[PDB]
């Protein structure tokens, strides 16, 4: 009811993101997320993964 | 520190007679016999005996050695 | 009878406030349900248990 | 008062047992503490010289499972009561109407995982607000009397005794009205003289050692064990026949 | 990076007797929403602050007993004075009395008004006077010092055992009740990167604005001296 | 009398000793488990989300 | 009125990548003033020479394949906005790439000058080029702060902070009278241009210099 709630919604895919469509590297989107102006929805986006 | 003793389990082949091992090797390490290796970190002498184990430098046969030369050099 | 009482007091008929953070200061989600309720305390307590 | 409420608390309130009910009541003369007079009425009045109805309020009282009764008075000085209504409050019995519980600040959040599996959230201000704060009071009962030694004599000026203890009695016995209690302190003290037994003379030199009282009695006074501390209320204790001289009674 | 844009403090308002508009116009890209929350955690967290500790009052006991002529029990005045709002400049510790009897409520000036005691709100509510006789003397201890410490710790560490008749009151100082703080655009033809803030704080008539936000910003400018200067251990 | 020292002595203590909690009804072998204590203001333990 | 100055150890970790400072310990409810105050300082705001624009010769349209790389025309874009090369004396400048044979692009063979420092040859711009010579390709760069995503045309995001994750955790403290305290510990990641305690000294001097204003009178002794 928590745990599972909350990497329910971080990882819940939704259309319509804030900065649609960026390429970018693993920890950056923690760089990207903090300050301002990106979603945690993000759906349809190629990033990098290791 | 010392959460888990699995290398021991994986080295040694039981863990019930690891608990006798380990107890045998704590009280010589708090009594005395040899010089504690690992530093005083936050830990004391059983948790230092438990990660000398984890480590890989004592088991059964190594306690049983050295306590046939500690009964042979009285 | 209820939202009509909401919106007499300068309140949303949703009942739902947003809401930023204590600790971060960040603003939050889609806004969230506060108000005030009666609530009790109970005799068992940890002065007695102890 | 509930905000939420139903509508049936102010019967549940007014016959709760614990108020200041009205019986002919009026313009109300005098309000105090456990202390109020209410003006005679010219429309409805007895024939029996006027009496006057006075109600005593139990105030600071002890009930069951460790509780306060409070009665907080209502009404003021030069206003008229009817018949029906409430005069002072009692414990959680404010303005009339049955209110046990307050109303705080509720954000239904899942925050920081201190509120896991249905848990409960206080921040700061409800502690140094001091509300949902109440009082416990502890009945300490001893008994000295009709032992099968003899009578007995309050305290006698016990053996034992502290240095706070020494600061807290005044004369003799009961410790003053007011003191504090930390720990063990000698709070109820007894003694048990008897009569036709062995007056044990190997702890005669501790009577020449330690002890204003003789060492003979061999007294246990009901000190508070540890878990218990605040300030003690009344003095109570008895009333028979032939009162003696009783210091603190 | 040249960061030569600093706020100044400006036109400092005061709407009916207690919150104070204070605005900040010169802002950054992003260090609104900092100095903000910065600020108010800061100021709602540590500060200083001085309100009533111990009343001594003469003719009773202790604290759950009652008084005659009062239509409020001493537990209650208690309370209500741990709600007394006060200011002081000389000292740390000062006694005040307080004497009147008659018919009729009691003010917050009734007390003898000294060169250190500025009392601020006329309209405190304590307990009346019924008819005819209360002997009120009651000895208010206010005391300068800093957040919420509760009586148990006032016990600790302090060996007196004080006499019948000193009833501690936990120290509710509350300077500050509330603080509301946004973001707004700032002056036009610029590089169209500033914003402004206000900040209005509860600040009931005890300590300056002025004086708070300098406090703040001089608490966070000496909390972060384990910084550049650093030294090897 | 709750001098320093003894704080200290006992900040070394719990800071290394296995500790067992356990429940008044056990019904299952799971009920026993040890962990590891640190001072906590108050007067009421904490029991281990993911236990 | 009074407080506290802690005197324990400060750094200790490995000083190429990784950064775990320790804080203890401190006041009741500061560690997250301190962690909320250096990464809002240190993160949006903090001023960098990394690439702003990158012009490859050939399509001047979407996703530029077919033009001199074979596995991807995307990824060396990433390999450049991850190169940070510092500039020192001027403000923009634009380099070249020159690169012949099958293989790897070297960092090392990007033709240099007085200002350029490159911070490691290591830095593989593209991988594959099935090709005996490839197509040069301007990188402008910049000192820009304020890192957004980019929405200029003629493209790639300008990196403002040479860092790549910030996090705080907060832990509670021994000392004798007072228990809940804040132990702060910043777990925070720098790619490795620029050593990561003197980037704390920089967020130290942001946040030292932009409260002058209001410290002036009375004097902060």
């Amino acid at each position: 009811q928590d745990v599972v709630l909350g990497l329910y919604y971080m990882t819940r895919d939704c259309v319509n993101a804030k900065g649609e469509g960026m390429v970018l590297t693993g920890p950056k989107e923690a760089e990207r997320l903090y300050r301002s102006g990106l979603a945690s929805l993000h759906a349809r986006v190629k990033v990098r993964i290791t | 520190a010392r959460v888990t003793v699995q290398d021991a389990v994986e080295k040694i082949g039981n863990r019930f007679d690891l608990v006798l091992v380990a107890a045998r090797r704590a009280r010589q390490m708090q009594v005395g016999g040899k010089d504690p290796l690992v530093p005083e970190e936050n830990d004391k002498t059983t948790v230092i005996a438990l990660r000398e184990i984890e480590e890989g430098l004592i088991n059964n046969q190594i306690l049983d050695v050295r306590e046939r030369q500690e009964q042979q050099e009285q | 009878e209820i939202k009509e009482l909401l919106k007499l007091g300068d309140l949303p008929t949703s009942g739902q406030i947003r809401l930023y953070d204590g600790r971060t200061g960040e603003q939050f989600e889609r806004p969230v349900t506060v108000g005030y309720m009666y609530m009790l305390k109970l005799n068992h307590l940890v002065d007695d248990k102890m | 008062k509930p905000l939420v409420g139903t509508g049936m608390e102010r019967a549940v309130a007014v016959d709760s047992g614990v108020t200041a009910v009205a019986k002919r009541g009026g313009v109300v003369q005098y309000v105090d503490a456990s202390r109020i007079v209410i003006k005679v009425n010219e429309d409805e009045m007895y024939p029996g010289e006027a009496g006057i109805d006075i109600y005593n309020l139990t105030k600071y009282t002890r009930s069951n499972q460790n509780t306060c009764i409070n009665q907080m008075p209502c009404v003021s000085l030069g206003e008229p009561v009817e018949r029906g209504d409430v005069l002072a409050d009692g414990p959680s019995t404010d303005l009339g109407e049955l209110a046990l519980g307050q109303n705080m600040r509720v954000a239904f959040m899942p925050w920081n995982g201190y509120n896991f599996e249905d848990s409960i959230l206080v921040s700061e201000r409800v502690v140094q607000e001091d509300r949902f704060t109440t009082i416990h009071i502890q009945e300490l009962a001893c008994v000295s009397r009709d032992t099968k030694l003899g009578p007995e004599e309050i305290t006698a000026d016990i053996p034992n005794v502290g240095e706070a203890a020494l600061s807290k009695l005044d004369e003799s016995g009961i410790v003053y009205i007011g003191a504090e209690v930390t720990g063990g302190d000698i709070l109820v003290g007894k003694v048990t003289p008897k009569g036709e037994t062995q007056l044990t003379p190997e702890e005669k030199l501790l009577r020449a050692i330690f002890g204003e009282k003789a060492s003979d009695v061999k007294d246990s006074s009901l000190r508070v064990p540890n878990g218990v501390s605040g300030t003690v209320i009344d003095v109570q204790v008895f009333t028979r026949d032939g009162v003696e001289k009783d210091k603190r009674a | 990076v040249t960061e030569f844009l600093k706020p100044r403090l400006v036109d400092i308002e005061q709407v009916s007797s207690t919150h104070a508009k204070v605005t900040l116009e010169p802002l950054e890209r992003g260090f609104g929403h900092t100095l903000g929350n910065a600020l108010r955690r800061i100021l709602l967290s540590s500060m200083p602050g001085c309100a009533v500790t111990e009343v001594e009052i003469d003719g009773v006991l202790h604290e759950y007993s009652t008084k005659e002529g009062v239509q409020e029990d001493i537990l209650e005045i208690l309370l209500n004075l741990k709600g007394l709002a006060v200011r002081v400049q000389g000292k740390d510790e000062v006694i005040l009395t307080l004497n009147k009897s008659g018919i009729g409520p009691v003010t917050a000036a009734d007390i003898t008004h000294d060169g250190d005691v500025e009392i601020v709100k006329p309209q405190h509510v304590i307990c009346h006077l019924t008819d005819e006789n209360a002997s009120i003397s009651m000895r208010i201890k206010v005391q300068r010092g800093r957040g919420y410490v509760p009586a148990s710790t006032r016990i600790h560490s302090e060996e007196d055992e004080r006499p019948i008749g000193r009833l501690l009151v936990d120290a509710c100082y509350s300077p500050v009740e509330r603080i509301a703080y946004n973001v707004e655009a700032a002056r036009v033809e610029q590089r169209t990167d500033l914003d402004k803030l206000v900040i209005e704080m509860e600040t009931n008539g005890t300590i300056d604005p002025e004086e708070a936000i300098r406090r703040a910003a001089t608490i966070l400018a000496e909390q972060l001296e384990a910084f550049v200067d650093l030294r090897d251990v | 009398r709750e001098e320093a020292v003894v704080w200290d002595i006992l900040d070394e203590v719990i800071r290394e000793h296995p500790v067992l909690l356990n429940r008044a009804p056990t019904l299952h072998r799971l009920g026993i488990q040890a962990f590891e204590p640190v001072l906590i203001e108050g007067k009421a333990i904490q029991l281990h989300p993911l236990v």
